[PDB]
């Protein structure tokens, strides 16, 4: 049982998105039609492109320095990537769903250190037991998985039976956190913590897998899975090859080419329940609430363009020649500086309408 | 206050969790109560 | 819009610096925030 | 006038270095909540001229509370109207 | 576009000026003479230590504007130097004698041991050839600090000031101070602002008594003279008769001193919370002082070893917020005592935050339930206080000898409870009254379940007339009779039994009227006791696994019937609730075993303010020490643990 939730992006990931088409969209074409070379070219572009999508603070070529990870509110976070408020949402819904007697358990799969990093920094303070599976934990917790001496001589000592009914259990539910990565170099470490349910934050775990099939072989049930489905990506190409009924480097091009003449996506979908279908999960069952989109239908699309403010007057070069890693990393600095300054002094000015 | 005092309780649970209201206006708080009756996190309070 | 821009433009930043506490902005004000958390 | 007179002329070592003050209240200023679009609730009158005596639940209410703190150096806001620059004890909040 | 307020200034007059502070070298060199080596391991009583141990935590925490920890006027921005000046004669002389002066003038020229025999005469001080100066610093210190405040040139002061004076007498000194220090200053604020400075409001909590403080103004009026501490007036220093609580002024001061006496040592917060919510704050208001003195003593922290007490710093800040609020915003700090140096450095490091305008913190325990001998101590107080104030009147039932001879004619009311009893038992129970024929007792004296002749297991419940709570009236003097209700205690145990079909047994012994011990009580028990176990245990055939439910007294019934026969081969418990009751030792004479069978079969549970603990013999037989106090919150309390020793205890 697979599962699909249809997210977009916000503001600002549109905006470092047409700035990553400003810094690639030339030499792509030229990808489709010891600096770097294309292969790497369009690879980094795939995953920059992805990063974005997830909380766009991890396109720093950095590790967060894990103090100010949790040292900030959630919603500083959720800010970044529009995935991270339906990812929230969905966590409130479940937490203050109407909970019988269930200690439910879910997986968590990210695809690299860095969002698992962010992962903790935001359900940190929520009601859950969280477990990083992978090293390096972010403020790991002791959470551990389920499966009178005032005389002398005389021995009595009823403390024992005392202390029982003085002493009480935690309730949190069971939240685990790894990467594929891990999932795919190690295998059952999802055999063991018995889940009902596997949100793969990632939309591309390749579902049947040993670590994976083993637990829905174990499973009298079908354990559903659910995958984080961004409108148009360069995910959502081959998303759409396999939902319906090298080689690695054509994909990722078609898919990246794809997601660039669908970036002006008009139709989006949005009505989605969340107790409603963290419930239907939970009872393993095929409802109607995921929304069945599925794709979107195919020079016009290499042109960047920013969002365009009250007087504010930006554009872009488009770097229409060659790129360097560390050109690449002054180029997209001070295009970032450029539009800082351009949203700065470009709101400065508005307060006067108002007031008078 | 009770949309305020929820949206509170609700959209902040790693910082805040007891409040008290206090009611010193005359009149009874009326559909403050019935909205935290059954409440215990909150201790609400009138004068009136 | 531009508190979102600024917000993420100020932190851990991008690969150069030709740009680049009191008071307890980032959420460390001290009524039951750490001894919230778990701790073992 | 004393002899107890503890002289000692030599640059003496900085012991404690100089801290940013720890108080977690009062660097802030106060929020405020004015706005003027609650000020549309206001009744029909319906039975006859009854302008001497109207509703209780007014919108004129507000203004008076935020005029009062104006006229004690409060709200540097010189037409009563609830903008930025205030002052310096309080601070407004937008309301949406 | 209107213009309707033009901009003015603000309106307030507390807060844009700044804490004023006295502070000086000079006043460390005032110090003790090497005698033994006996000082080298004792707290030395009054230290120069203290001022720069407080002076060097202030620095830490960036309210003062000092790196090195050396006396400058730019003090930063919190705070405000107020600079001192040694005091003329003359304001030392508006409180002491001429004799006094001289012994201090003659003092400054003595000799070294001359000055060792000084040390050792005194009333617990010590002299010093650098004793004059550093005797007229503090009283001068106080006057420009309290000139400060009441002319406004600073919100509020503080002084970190020794020699202390708050011992110091008008005749001559005596308890480690030189010159009195809250009385000059008083005194010389009195007589240089009398239109403003009107009434003053002294406070003391340093732990020993204010005595000189309270001489000084015994007599006055315009100075609410309080001082709270521990009496304990055979030992306690001063051991003075000024220290009672029933010193409360003579002449035109009378109701304008007030001492508080502690009963005994190892107060908290509670005690102080409570105190100061009930009887400070009315006369206050009352009284309404133009300015409150503060006469500031940390011998009594947490981690101090002289006071013995566990008070908090919060608190510390919390009684300063209230004395704050009952002034009109005038406050003058001077210190008295201290002898730990990093509890007075935390103590005075949250009071000078409190001062300079930070609220008070939530204290770290707001459930302690203080000990009862200050309640009463307090109530005596009261009484003093609203037959001269009026505020403690109609509020408390005070407002400011019974009979001997209609005696004979008095409400039985043993009989009437134990009939009532009786009858609500019978009614829901159906408990047999048994006769104990050859003893002239009531016939409502036990009450048996039905077919006792054979039920193997039989509880057997010793217990008195019960416990009644009654609703005294607060408006006026006396106790409402028909507000009241009987406080059945053993009652829990009789359902219980009855739960698990056992032989219930219900035993009452009625209370010796006018008797301070129920001995006659206690004779009778045994008596019952056994006779019972004689005349009618011996002849039921079926028996086993008696246990015994004492309540308060009548164990002696027990005891005896334990040492004077042997009957523990059927019983295999027994439990008593004391309480507070005295101990029954176990007196065996069949044999020795017993004893130690005794002790070892066997729950007692007394109380914690009881008389022991403050280790007992196993002929008590395994008693132990509760956390609460009352009969009925312990047996509610450990009714369970008890089920599960008499379970425990039987198959
Ligand atoms: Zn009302
Ligand atoms: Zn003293």
């Amino acid at each position: 049982k697979v599962y699909y939730l249809p997210v977009t992006l916000t503001q600002f990931q549109k905006d470092l998105s047409e700035i990553l088409i400003s810094l690639h969209a030339k030499s792509f074409k030229a990808s489709i039609i010891p600096t770097l070379s294309q292969r790497q070219l369009t690879y980094i572009f795939d995953s920059n492109i992805r990063a974005i999508a997830n909380h766009p603070s991890l396109l720093v070529d950095h590790y967060m320095p894990r103090q100010l990870l949790r040292m900030e509110p959630t919603e500083s976070s959720i800010a970044g990537s529009h995935k991270f408020q339906v990812l929230n949402q969905l966590i409130n819904s479940i937490c203050f769903r109407d909970r019988p007697n269930e200690v439910i358990k879910c997986a968590i799969i990210a695809h690299s250190i860095k969002e698992l990093d962010l992962l903790e920094g935001l359900i940190l303070g929520k009601k859950f037991r969280t477990k990083r599976l992978s090293g390096t934990s972010l403020y790991n917790e002791k959470h551990k998985f389920p499966n009178y001496t005032g005389y002398s001589k005389d021995d009595y000592d009823y403390s024992v039976k005392r202390n029982l009914k003085k002493r009480k259990i935690n309730t949190d539910d069971w939240l685990f956190l790894a990467t594929t990565k891990h999932l795919k170099h190690d295998q059952y470490l999802l055999a063991n913590y018995d889940i009902d349910m596997i949100i793969s934050f990632d939309p591309m775990l390749e579902v049947e897998l040993p670590a994976l099939q083993v637990l829905r072989n174990n499973a009298n049930k079908d354990i559903p899975i659910i995958k984080l489905l961004v409108q148009n990506s360069p995910d959502h190409y081959l998303l759409d090859s396999e939902i319906k009924n090298s080689q690695e480097y054509e994909e990722i091009k078609s898919s990246l080419l794809y997601f660039l003449q669908a970036r002006n996506a008009p139709v989006n979908n949005c009505e989605i329940d969340y107790i409603k279908l963290v419930k239907c999960c939970l009872e393993g069952k095929d409802c109607n609430n995921i929304l069945p989109v599925l794709d979107l239908i195919t020079s016009g699309f290499w042109q960047p363009q920013l969002t365009k403010l009250q007087y504010s007057s930006t554009e872009l070069p488009l770097w229409d020649g060659p790129l360097d890693i560390k050109t690449y990393q002054t180029e997209l600095m001070h295009r970032a500086v450029i539009r800082l300054r351009d949203i700065q002094d470009e709101y400065a000015k508005g307060t006067v309408p108002l007031y008078e | 206050v009770a949309v305020a005092a929820k949206n509170i309780l609700k959209n902040y649970p790693e910082s805040v969790r007891r409040i008290m209201i206090l009611d010193w206006d005359i009149h009874h708080g009326n559909g403050t109560q019935k909205s935290f009756y059954q409440d215990d996190q909150v201790l609400y309070v009138s004068l009136h | 819009s531009m508190k979102s821009l600024e917000n993420e433009v100020n932190g851990p930043l991008t690969k150069f610096s030709t740009e680049s506490q009191n008071d307890f902005q980032s959420l460390k004000a001290r009524n039951k925030f750490l001894k919230n958390y778990i701790t073992l | 006038e004393n002899s107890l007179s503890t002289t000692s002329k030599s640059k003496r070592q900085v012991i404690v270095p100089v801290c940013m003050p720890k108080i977690h209240y009062s660097p802030l200023k106060t929020g405020l909540c004015y706005d003027v679009r609650m000020r549309y609730h206001a009744k029909i009158f319906t039975s006859y001229f009854e302008y001497i005596d109207p509703h209780p639940e007014d919108p004129r209410r507000i203004y008076r509370i935020y005029k009062i703190l104006a006229e004690n150096g409060l709200i540097n806001d010189p037409t009563l109207s609830g903008v930025d620059d205030l002052g310096d004890l309080m601070l407004k909040i937008p309301v949406r | 576009r209107q213009v309707i307020v033009p901009v003015c200034m603000p309106k307030i007059h507390y807060s844009p000026l700044k804490t004023g502070l006295c502070y000086d070298v000079r006043m460390r060199y005032h110090a003790k003479i090497f005698t033994s080596y006996f000082e080298y391991i004792d707290p030395h009583p009054e230290d120069p230590r203290r001022i720069y141990r407080i002076y060097k935590i202030l620095a830490e925490n960036g309210l003062i504007n000092d790196p090195t920890l050396s006396g400058v006027d730019d003090l930063g921005d919190l705070m405000l130097k107020i600079p001192v000046r040694a005091a003329t004669s003359e304001e030392i002389l508006e409180v002491h004698t001429k004799e006094h002066l001289e012994f201090i003038e003659s003092t400054e020229k003595m000799s070294r041991e001359e000055l060792l025999k000084e040390t050792e005469k005194g009333d617990s001080v010590y002299f010093n050839n650098d004793s004059y100066a550093s005797a007229r610093l503090p009283c001068g210190g106080a006057i420009e600090a309290c000139k400060a405040v009441v002319e406004g040139r600073v919100k509020n002061s503080l002084a970190v000031v020794r020699p202390p004076g708050h011992h110091a007498e008008p005749q001559a000194a005596g308890g480690f101070c030189l010159f009195s220090n809250v009385a000059v200053a008083a005194k010389n604020i009195l007589k240089n602002y009398p239109e403003s400075v009107r009434r003053i409001m002294i406070l003391d909590w340093d732990i020993h008594h204010g005595n000189g403080t309270q001489k000084s103004f015994y007599q006055d009026d315009q100075v609410l003279y309080v001082s709270l501490h521990r009496f304990e007036m055979g030992k306690y220093y001063p051991g003075t008769i000024q220290g009672q609580y029933d010193q409360t002024g003579e002449g035109k001061g009378e109701g304008f001193n007030c001492n508080i006496t502690w009963p005994v040592g190892g107060v908290g917060d509670a005690e102080y919370m409570w105190a100061f919510e009930q009887v400070v704050m009315p006369m206050g208001r009352e009284f309404k002082p133009d300015l409150v003195i503060i006469s500031s003593g940390f011998d009594a922290a947490d981690g101090d070893t002289i006071g013995q007490c566990h008070v908090t710093p919060s608190c510390y800040g919390h009684m300063t917020h209230m004395l704050k609020s009952l002034a009109r915003g005038n406050l003058c700090v001077v210190l008295e005592g201290g002898y730990n140096l990093d509890a007075i450095a935390r103590s005075a490091l949250s009071v000078a935050k409190v001062l300079i305008g930070e609220p008070p913190d939530e204290l770290p325990d707001p459930l302690s339930d203080p000990k009862p001998e200050v309640i009463e101590m307090i109530d005596k107080v009261i009484r003093l206080q609203s037959k001269y104030w009026n505020c403690f009147r109609r509020r408390h039932a005070n407002s400011g000898p019974i009979n001997d001879s209609i005696i004979s004619k008095n409400f039985p009311l043993q009989k009437a409870i134990r009939q009532q009893q009786q009858h609500y038992l019978s009614d829901e129970f159906n408990f047999v009254t048994l006769p104990l024929v050859s003893m002239d007792l009531p016939d409502n004296t036990v009450l048996c379940t039905p077919n006792i002749s054979e039920s193997n297991t039989i509880i057997i419940v010793v217990h008195d007339t019960s416990d009644i709570w009654a609703k005294r009236n607060v408006i006026s003097g006396t106790i409402d009779l028909s507000s009241s209700v009987i406080i059945d205690n053993s009652l829990d145990f009789i359902k219980w039994g009855l739960d698990r079909k056992y032989g219930i047994i219900d035993v009452n012994i009625p209370l010796t009227l006018f008797e301070p011990d129920n001995y006659s009580g206690m004779i009778t028990s045994q008596e019952v006791l056994i006779y019972l176990w004689d005349n009618y245990i011996k002849y039921f055939p079926s028996v086993a696994k008696i246990a015994f439910i004492g309540i308060g007294d009548s164990y002696s019934g027990i005891v005896h019937l334990l040492g004077h026969r042997d009957t523990r081969a059927v019983t295999k418990t027994v439990i008593n609730f004391l309480g507070d009751k005295q101990l029954k030792p176990l007196v065996p004479l069949v044999d020795e075993t017993l004893s130690e069978w005794y002790f070892k079969n066997s729950l007692i549970f007394s109380n914690n303010s009881h008389q022991c603990w403050k280790k007992p013999r196993k002929k008590f037989g395994r008693v132990l020490r509760c956390d609460t106090d009352g009969l009925n919150n312990i047996i509610e309390e450990r009714f369970e643990e008890a089920t599960d020793f008499i379970l425990d205890s039987f198959e």
